[PDB]
């Protein structure tokens, strides 16, 4: 439940082929990219960082958790459904 | 003037194990019409 994590924008990139080492059976890469993440504080940062670095980009919006009317009195309704029938 | 020297309270003792929902069944004839909520149940 914690939101700690959903606070900071992030960049990272198209993850691309990994495969299994004949030896060990490790997962093995050839992408140098594959642990880059950024951290930015506005999408317009990170925006503005991916575009001087010559990078194709998608910019997908934020998503907040719609606000909610929450009501312990409705759970012992005279006449609607928002009776529980357990506590 | 009451006696107030024996017990008047002795008729439980010859109570049995539907005394009180024969009460109960023989009270209903007493009672008002109940209130409605508008539906059957909640819906359970």
């Amino acid at each position: 439940s914690g939101v700690n994590n959903t606070k900071k924008w992030k960049m990272e990139f198209d993850t691309r082929e990994r495969w299994e080492n004949p030896l060990m059976g490790w997962a093995s890469t050839a992408d140098p990219l594959s642990n880059m993440v950024l951290t930015f504080s506005a999408k317009e940062d990170a925006i503005a960082f991916a575009e001087k670095n010559g990078w194709s980009y998608d910019v997908e919006e934020k998503k907040v958790p719609k606000p909610k009317s929450k009501s312990y009195g409705a759970n012992f309704s005279w006449n609607k459904r928002t009776r529980v029938s357990t506590k | 003037p009451t006696d107030t020297t024996t017990y008047k309270n002795l008729q439980h003792h010859d109570y049995n194990t539907y005394t009180f929902l024969d009460l109960n069944l023989d009270l209903s004839k007493f009672r008002l019409p109940q209130p409605s909520s508008g539906r059957e149940s909640p819906r359970h």
